[PDB]
């Protein structure tokens, strides 16, 4: 009954490579990534507005659903739990690293 | 190519990080598979 | 009854052909076939011109200097040699082939009305059949490609003393099964037709009860092969079968791997197909192997175990970019707008989709795959 007990957070949204593109220091592994496989239509999890026939025809504005997660996690195995962010697409993971925000 | 998807649902390290211990992407679904089903009822009552 | 509002749903069978292919693109108002070429190299047998003069000076009917054959006599038959005064003695030409592909139409659709979806007793019965929906087609696009590329192979050996498929058996002295033989040979053609190394050696760790493995390539085999896998044995009888948790660390396993023999490394499949009735007739002195019956008469399955070199073939996607297809999804929720030369009214809705599916083999000599039975 308390948000901040909570261990974790997952969303998904939809973007385009240009976002991730934007700062292509923090992610990784952008080349792997089936961008047709993961369309909005082809998951039905996430619930959105886009009409079910629309595709743009750049492949750098096309847009697709990517998963966080915010959560607690034991980084080092000493027993302490640390705040991490993790992003992925499909099956491939493209960014984990701590919590930025202060 | 390059062979198929190197580790099973990304088990053991896919070493992006210098950490000791790392997530691994199956632990992270598994969780949200853990999770999915209750979300679902829940939602049913917004709807 | 109490309904527990929580219903049970079972998840979507996991697609290994999908993420393997390459996709190429292919711009529309621009008909549906797609071409390449290729340039055979100078000393080939599918090298085959007329403009050919040897050292003599005189026409000769094969303008490349000697085939692909590697005899010291024709070699030292057709070697290029030049005299001292040398002037239009040797004459070489060259070819170049091409190759084509299509593509083809594929959808399903469903109905629904608005009472049965509505007055439900229980909701939620709409993301329920999108949800089937989608996995279907998934496994649909999936099992095409997977047949295409079994029908498709080019280098096809038959385990055991048998020739075709119609020839393979599971009575007699020679059962038709695979043996340590057939991988090592396999091995040897895939070497000969410079196929790349998909994977890299394994050296131990420094942990006990650890063991070293030395396979780069990759085999997809059905689950019912696995056991066979299993009991077989090397040349000098010890098990050849070396397990995933001996080489499990100090190393990557990849998903669905159930261990390594010779140079292959297994791959199990669950939804890999194969063939029923392919073999000869089944009588009463059956091992216990699968069979299938065809129009009253026993027969024995042939099972693929299909092998993948890189850049075997590639998948022509109409507006896709990427891997898998594009599905368009309909829908349309019931309504009075439907009208019909006897049925104007309307109150029933559907769901249809759709998706252009084509592929083109590049080198069809680099798929591989090997045919036998498998045990009950």
């Amino acid at each position: 009954g308390d948000i901040n007990k909570a261990m974790f957070a997952i969303v998904s949204f939809e973007t385009c490579k240009a976002d991730l593109l934007k700062e292509k220091d923090r992610y990784h592994n952008l080349n792997k990534i089936d961008w047709q496989s993961s369309a909005p239509v082809n998951e039905p999890d996430h619930a959105t507005t886009t009409p079910q026939e629309f595709q743009i025809s750049d492949p750098m504005r096309k847009r697709v659903v990517a998963y966080e997660y915010w959560g607690f996690w034991d980084i080092e195995g000493n027993g302490v739990l640390e705040p991490i962010v993790a992003t992925w697409i499909g099956s491939t993971l493209i960014r984990l690293e701590k919590n930025p925000y202060p | 190519t390059d062979s198929m998807v190197p580790l099973p649902d990304p088990s053991q390290a896919t070493k992006l990080t210098s950490w000791k211990n790392e997530l691994s992407l199956q632990a992270l679904k598994a969780d949200l598979d853990a999770a999915k089903p209750s979300h679902t009822a829940m939602m049913i009552k917004v709807k | 009854f109490f309904w527990l509002k929580k219903a049970i749903i079972t998840a979507r069978k996991e697609q290994y052909f999908m993420p393997l292919a390459s996709v190429t693109n292919m711009p529309k108002h621009y008909g549906k076939t797609i071409k390449v070429y290729e340039y055979v190299p100078l000393l080939d047998d599918r090298n085959i011109n007329d403009q050919g003069i040897d050292a003599s000076g005189a026409t000769i009917v094969n303008g490349n200097l000697y085939g692909s054959s590697k005899d010291i006599g024709n070699i030292t038959s057709k070697l290029p040699l030049l005299t001292e005064n040398g002037g239009r003695v040797n004459r070489v030409g060259f070819t170049r082939i091409a190759r084509e592909g299509s593509i083809h139409k594929f959808g399903f659709f469903y109905e629904f009305t608005q009472e049965s979806i509505d007055f439900d007793s229980d909701d939620g019965l709409m993301e329920h059949l999108s949800r089937e929906l989608m996995n279907g087609a998934t496994q649909i696009t999936e099992a095409v490609l997977q047949k295409d590329l079994l029908a498709a192979a080019g280098t096809v050996l038959y385990a055991g003393a048998a020739t075709s498929d119609a020839t393979i058996t599971g009575e007699g002295s020679t059962p038709s099964v695979v043996s340590y033989k057939n991988l090592m040979r396999l091995d040897q053609i895939l070497t000969e037709n410079r196929t790349p190394t998909q994977t890299t050696i394994i050296t131990g760790s420094r942990m006990i009860d650890t063991k070293v493995i030395g396979a780069t390539r990759v085999m997809y085999v059905g689950s019912e092969l696995v056991p066979e896998l299993k009991a077989m044995k090397d040349l000098f009888g010890n098990k050849a079968f070396i397990e995933t948790q001996h080489y499990a660390d100090a190393g990557t396993i990849m998903n669905g791997e159930v261990g390594s023999i010779d140079k292959f490394r297994i791959i199990q499949v669950p939804e890999m197909l194969h063939w029923a009735g392919a073999g000869a007739q089944a009588t009463g002195a059956n091992p216990g192997y699968r069979t299938s019956m065809v129009s009253g008469q026993e027969h024995y399955d042939v099972y693929p175990m299909l092998v993948v070199g890189d850049d075997s073939f590639t998948s022509i996607g109409f507006q896709t970019d990427g891997k898998s297809l594009k599905f368009t999804v309909m829908t349309k929720m019931p309504g009075k707008e439907t009208a019909d030369r006897n049925d104007p009214y309307g109150e029933t809705g559907f769901s249809s989709i759709k998706w252009y599916y084509g592929i083109l083999v590049k080198r069809p000599e680099r798929l591989a795959l090997i045919k036998t039975v498998a045990p009950l």
